[PDB]
RNA sequence: UUGGCGGAAAGGCCUUGGGUGCUUGCUGGCGAAUUGCAAUGUCAUUUUGCGUGGGGAUAAAUCAUUUGUAUACGACUUAGA
RNA sequence: CCCUGAAAAUGGAUGGCGCUCAAGCGUGUUACCUAUACUCUACCGUCAGGGUUGAUAUGAUGCCCUGACGAGUAGGCAGGCGUGGAGGUCAGUGACGAAGCCUAGACCGUAAGGUCGGGUCGAACGGCCUCUAGUGCAGAUCUUGGUGGUAGUAGCAAAUAU
RNA sequence: AAUACUGCCAGCUGGGACUGAGGACUGCGACGUAAGUCAAGGAUGCUGGCAUAAUGGUUAUAUGCCGCCCGUCUUGAAACA
RNA sequence: AAUUGUUGAAAGGGAAGGGCAUUUGAUCAGACA
């Protein structure tokens, strides 16, 4: 031979793992976050977009609304850590909301549907944003730091 | 191969100040491109554009001879013979184009900014 | 914070602004200092002028060129004192010093820029009152600086044109202030009085 | 409109260091108007990004960003200690660094 | 070294998070209450506050519940030592000798 | 297909050089250690070059394990190769270096027809 | 485009008059999604290179020769349509 | 506290710049910076204490659990790496290319080293258990041979001349 | 009366960092009327990106900090041994 | 092998070489499925 041969070889028996202890228990929300709020998109692809903070879906994630009649974000996905919850708020009372489930976002250009259920959504939305006057126009503006604010003082 | 060489105006030409009239390495290496221009005749070389393309130098064994220094020493006294080879070349123009294709490979985020770059506009 | 800061060097003790000149340098910042001729030393000017000429009798002693360089011009003092506090060997010394401009008197460019003032280094806050200091123009006049009369007369040219453009400017302000009173009391200016503004 | 900044402006200072031996591991971070170490405790967490340029081109751009976070306070004044995914280049030893406002938490 | 009177507290808070047993050598982590009552149950003593009870009140047996806790090894008082310079007494401003209760702050910050 | 492992970690990747290796030609690379009584490198002064110790030693749990996770098993001819026919997940071929042209086809193709892995494939290869 | 100022490194500042774009001063119509829950997501300014054509311009220095106010050699100073 | 007392030879040192309600002296209070130390964790090794011959697979000097420890000249011991030759064995490698040599190419080992790719090459050679010694080099003003920097340098000027 | 100060709580609670060793079950418990559940003898769940020189290794260079010639004899060597 | 010529690449403000670390350039293993 070459090489000798080993006087033992590891068994390839793959062992199973040991039965672990950690319940996937749900995801409360930072006390700022309620439905109804102004939210800034921190990052991706709306990001410094000031958009309406609608569901907490089962994947942990936020459903928002441009509107899109406003500025141009769809009833969407986004991630709570990747936002600042204003203090101004709207009221969402007269919002369905119920259809959106995560299911709903399943990848599978735009489905009627959700052309659809974008209208409905922001029909009930504009008609309260109208309620605040220049409202409108701030969900339409993007938020950027201007020279000198500092986000660890600014009351958002 | 130049220290305490002296200086002359005719370094100038080469942003030198140090250089010489060697006229034995002249005359070996004009017998040697004499020879090559010779071979590129008899290749049918058009010796109108031939180049100097080639052309190096190092040293063949040395040659020993010995003189004879104070308090009856001897040291040697050597040659540095040189091993010469020098190739002409058709010189010739151009190259043309012609490389890779650059395999570009982005993420879906950035195809998307460049589909819409031209859904958006141009 | 800003791409260039000017700084008035009248008024300033040379150890404090040096020392918060490098750091700044060192830390990006590009930084050019005027009217060096101004500054300040804590000391009277005869310590101060002995103090220099101590500086001045060390140099190599078989070839006085290699050994050390004494400058005389009041920016070049500050300097010195500046790159004593840079790790100027080393190369991030050399990229910081390159952010760095010395000035006597206020030349172009920097002349109708704005200059800020270091009230860390300040002599008027720093110094004890009743301390004797030195001007650094005047030291550097004892010790063979050329130009200290071409300086201060460049100088008082260029602070009688800039007396007219504050005096225009100052004057097209009280427009302002008055276009800004007439605005006062409308619906807009007591909204805006609200927000604190 | 002018303006689109979501990030907070940082100059990389020095690593942390002794006198005579640094540790390229972490960079030490000053954020811009950021002055007290209770000012710095906002920003422990954020993600920092150096951005650079470059000749050769990648996935298709000659911008190149290595990624960090702030991970605590450094002294009085509001410097703040952070690491990278690759250690920061020692020549970036006071260029601009950028800390972002995620993960946020307001 | 630095001594003082230790409180029930960091009794307590000592045995609890770095009490550890000699237990055939073999610094064992005191963890479970059957542990104790193994080594220690022939002198009463079966549970972990057994143990803190015969330590802190000096019982009879507090020779053998003392020795059947290995050293407490400590961590640097996490805020630091309070003086400039440690090896001068505690009435001389530094950190050795009895600094009597105050040796319980001492301990809470290295545990 | 190699047996699960986990992370090989490395821990000291660059080649322990001998003290001065880099100096005069007559000083290879090969680790020797200073025995000279003034030597920083054997006194260990902050600066010099770190030498081998016991401490660098590999995981037992991932040692011999190249990339893939299969320890290496020098293969002369198809019996050595087939002593892993039992063990696919654990050790690969790696066929020797003085092994012919031909005889390489049969050592590569009963090994593709075993499923044990080999790691020198295109050795001496007719391409 | 009218007139004027600035030499400390001015090389920039002010003023006249029309042309044209924008205007979030206020009130409207349309658009934005699918970049999929983040991945700087690319928008600065450096120098050079290659062809295109709208202006403008058509030298010298060096080797060699020569002087000797110069010179170890270089270098210096002269002369030569 | 400060000043005087207070004189040496290259220029010059509170470490440097510099500092004067200090960045000086006395003294107090805090916060802060960072050792191969301390605490917690991962791995390597060493030592120690346990457990395990029950067949019907693969190491019993093994396998499994657990704790503690780790500086080192002279020096001791241990376990390993590498060479020349010898017994046994793998019915081992090889002219369809052995040995050697080259190679900021790949992989294994803490390391001595081991393995592979390619190129050059041309006739032999290796793994494992043993045996054996003329068995490992950076030094010894070491032995022999070869080669540099010096350096196109010192120099090639006595004896009248072409 | 209050407050400070000092001490205690097997009181509640936010932000940040590093780690995730182990691999069926077995132990000590906790919550539950119960069935069951659990944060109780060591990380899992959900989503995305790339499937490549993206990550990683080597190497050359640049940058921060650091690094005196080895061998020897010697109380002491980088030594003007 | 020392040492040398050529070609290619690269660095160089009073040596050079080394350690930890990362940028950039070059180069390469493995693993996906
Ligand atoms: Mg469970
Ligand atoms: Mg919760
Ligand atoms: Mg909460
Ligand atoms: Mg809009
Ligand atoms: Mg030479
Ligand atoms: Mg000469
Ligand atoms: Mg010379
Ligand atoms: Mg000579
Ligand atoms: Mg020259
Ligand atoms: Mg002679
Ligand atoms: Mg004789
Ligand atoms: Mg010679
Ligand atoms: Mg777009
Ligand atoms: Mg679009
Ligand atoms: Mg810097
Ligand atoms: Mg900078
Ligand atoms: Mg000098
Ligand atoms: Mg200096
Ligand atoms: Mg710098
Ligand atoms: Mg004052
Ligand atoms: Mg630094
Ligand atoms: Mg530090
Ligand atoms: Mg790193
Ligand atoms: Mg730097
Ligand atoms: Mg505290
Ligand atoms: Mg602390
Ligand atoms: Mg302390
Ligand atoms: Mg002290
Ligand atoms: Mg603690
Ligand atoms: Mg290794
Ligand atoms: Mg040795
Ligand atoms: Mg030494
Ligand atoms: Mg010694
Ligand atoms: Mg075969
Ligand atoms: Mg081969
Ligand atoms: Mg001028
Ligand atoms: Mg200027
Ligand atoms: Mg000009
Ligand atoms: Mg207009
Ligand atoms: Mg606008
Ligand atoms: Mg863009
Ligand atoms: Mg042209
Ligand atoms: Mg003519
Ligand atoms: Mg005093
Ligand atoms: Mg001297
Ligand atoms: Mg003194
Ligand atoms: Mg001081
Ligand atoms: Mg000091
Ligand atoms: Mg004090
Ligand atoms: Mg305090
Ligand atoms: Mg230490
Ligand atoms: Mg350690
Ligand atoms: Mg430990
Ligand atoms: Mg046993
Ligand atoms: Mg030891
Ligand atoms: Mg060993
Ligand atoms: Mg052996
Ligand atoms: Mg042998
Ligand atoms: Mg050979
Ligand atoms: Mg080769
Ligand atoms: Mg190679
Ligand atoms: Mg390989
Ligand atoms: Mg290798
Ligand atoms: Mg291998
Ligand atoms: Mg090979
Ligand atoms: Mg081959
Ligand atoms: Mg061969
Ligand atoms: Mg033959
Ligand atoms: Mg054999
Ligand atoms: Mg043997
Ligand atoms: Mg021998
Ligand atoms: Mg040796
Ligand atoms: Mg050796
Ligand atoms: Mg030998
Ligand atoms: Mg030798
Ligand atoms: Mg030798
Ligand atoms: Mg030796
Ligand atoms: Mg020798
Ligand atoms: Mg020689
Ligand atoms: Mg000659
Ligand atoms: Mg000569
Ligand atoms: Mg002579
Ligand atoms: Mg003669
Ligand atoms: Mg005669
Ligand atoms: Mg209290
Ligand atoms: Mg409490
Ligand atoms: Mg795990
Ligand atoms: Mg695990
Ligand atoms: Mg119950
Ligand atoms: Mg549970
Ligand atoms: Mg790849
Ligand atoms: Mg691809
Ligand atoms: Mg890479
Ligand atoms: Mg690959
Ligand atoms: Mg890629
Ligand atoms: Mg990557
Ligand atoms: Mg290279
Ligand atoms: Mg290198
Ligand atoms: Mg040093
Ligand atoms: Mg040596
Ligand atoms: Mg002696
Ligand atoms: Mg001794
Ligand atoms: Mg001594
Ligand atoms: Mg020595
Ligand atoms: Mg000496
Ligand atoms: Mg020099
Ligand atoms: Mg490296
Ligand atoms: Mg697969």
């Amino acid at each position: 031979s070459a090489q000798k041969a080993p006087k033992w070889y590891p068994s390839e028996d793959v062992a199973a793992l040991k039965k672990t202890r950690k319940a996937a228990r749900p995801q409360k929300l930072r006390a700022s976050l309620v439905p109804g709020t102004v939210l800034i998109l921190l990052a991706g692809r709306f990001r410094g977009k000031r958009v309406v903070y609608l569901k907490h879906l089962e994947d942990n994630t936020l459903l928002i609304s441009g509107p899109f009649k406003v500025n141009g974000v769809p009833l969407r996905r986004v991630n709570a850590r990747y936002v600042i919850a204003t203090s101004t708020k709207v009221s969402v009372e007269g919002v369905n909301v119920e259809k959106f489930n995560v299911e709903y976002f399943a990848k599978e250009e735009i489905k009627a549907e959700r052309v659809e259920d974008q209208k409905v959504v922001d029909k009930a939305l504009i008609a309260e944003i109208k309620k605040t006057p220049l409202l409108k126009q701030y969900l339409s503006a993007s938020f950027s730091l201007k020279n000198g604010d500092k986000p660890h003082m600014l009351k958002f | 191969f130049n220290s305490s060489i002296g200086r002359t105006a005719q370094g100038k030409e080469f942003g030198v100040t140090k250089a010489r009239w060697p006229a034995k390495s002249v005359k070996f290496v004009q017998g040697l491109l004499q020879n090559a221009a010779a071979n590129a005749e008899a290749k049918g070389l058009d010796a109108t554009k031939l180049y100097v393309s080639h052309i190096q130098v190092n040293q063949a064994p040395k040659q020993r001879r010995r003189t004879y220094r104070a308090h009856g020493r001897i040291n040697k006294y050597e040659s540095s013979p040189s091993h010469i080879e020098l190739v002409v070349t058709e010189k010739e123009e151009a190259v043309a184009k012609a490389a890779e294709k650059k395999v570009v490979r982005l993420t879906s985020r950035q195809r998307g900014r460049i589909a819409a770059q031209k859904r958006i506009a141009a | 914070v800003e791409p260039v800061v000017v700084i008035d060097g009248k008024g300033h003790l040379v150890g404090r602004l040096a020392s918060v000149v490098a750091k700044q340098l060192l830390n990006g910042q590009k930084i050019v200092v005027v009217r060096a001729e101004e500054l300040n030393i804590s000391g009277e000017f005869f310590r101060n002028k002995l103090k220099y000429h101590d500086f001045l009798r060390k140099a190599t002693a078989f070839n006085k060129t290699r050994g050390p360089f004494h400058f005389r011009a009041p920016s070049r003092i500050f300097y010195k004192a500046l790159r004593g506090m840079v790790s100027h060997k080393t190369a991030r010394g050399k990229a910081a010093l390159e952010r760095l401009k010395v000035f006597e008197g206020i030349p172009p460019p920097y002349d109708k820029k704005k200059r800020v003032v270091v009230p860390q280094a300040l002599r008027v806050l720093r110094l004890k009152p009743g301390r004797k200091y030195t001007t650094l123009g005047k030291l550097s006049t004892s010790v063979g600086w050329k130009y200290e009369d071409v300086v201060a007369k460049l100088e008082a040219k260029r602070k009688v044109s800039s007396a007219e453009y504050y005096a225009k400017k100052r004057a097209f302000t009280k427009k302002v202030a008055s276009a800004n009173a007439t605005a006062a009391e409308s619906d807009v200016a007591k909204q805006l009085a609200a927000l604190g503004y | 409109a002018e303006s689109h900044r979501l990030y907070v402006k940082g100059k990389h200072l020095s690593y942390q260091r002794s006198k005579r031996v640094n540790n390229p591991n972490v960079s030490l971070i000053k954020i811009e108007g950021v002055a007290t170490p209770q000012d710095a405790q906002f920003y422990l967490g954020k993600r920092i990004a150096y951005v650079y340029r470059a000749s050769k081109e990648v996935r298709g751009s000659k911008i190149r960003v290595m990624w960090g976070k702030v991970t605590r306070t450094h002294g009085n004044s509001g410097v703040v200690r952070a690491t990278f995914r690759n250690n920061l280049p020692a020549k970036t030893f006071g260029a601009s660094v950028r800390i972002f406002l995620y993960p946020s938490n307001i | 070294v630095a001594y003082g009177y230790p409180s029930y507290s960091t009794i307590r808070q000592l045995v609890y998070k770095r009490g550890f047993g000699k237990i055939n050598k073999q610094r064992v982590p005191l963890s479970d209450n059957a542990i104790i009552e193994a080594n220690l149950g022939k002198y009463g003593i079966l549970s972990i506050d057994d143990l803190i009870h015969e330590i802190i009140t000096v019982g009879p047996h507090f020779k053998q519940a003392n020795n059947f806790l290995w050293p407490f090894k400590l961590s640097n008082p996490s805020g630091g030592w309070g003086v400039p310079r440690k090896f001068k007494h505690f009435i001389q401003g530094g950190s050795f000798g009895n600094r009597e209760e105050f040796i319980n702050k001492l301990v809470k910050s290295m545990n | 297909a190699s047996l699960p492992h986990p992370k090989i970690v490395k821990k000291h990747t660059k080649k322990f050089k001998r003290h001065h290796s880099d100096r005069y030609h007559r000083v290879a690379e090969n680790w020797r250690k200073q025995k000279g009584i003034d030597s920083v490198v054997r006194r260990r002064f902050r600066g010099n070059i770190s030498q081998p110790k016991i401490g660098y030693g590999s995981n037992k749990k991932t040692k011999f394990l190249s990339p893939s996770g299969h320890k290496t098993f020098l293969v002369a001819n198809v019996k050595d190769l087939e002593t892993l026919t039992m063990h696919t997940k654990t050790y690969a071929a790696e066929i020797a270096h003085n092994i012919s042209a031909k005889n390489r086809v049969v050592i590569l193709a009963r090994a593709k027809a075993l499923g044990i892995k080999v790691t020198n494939p295109k050795g001496r290869l007719a391409l």
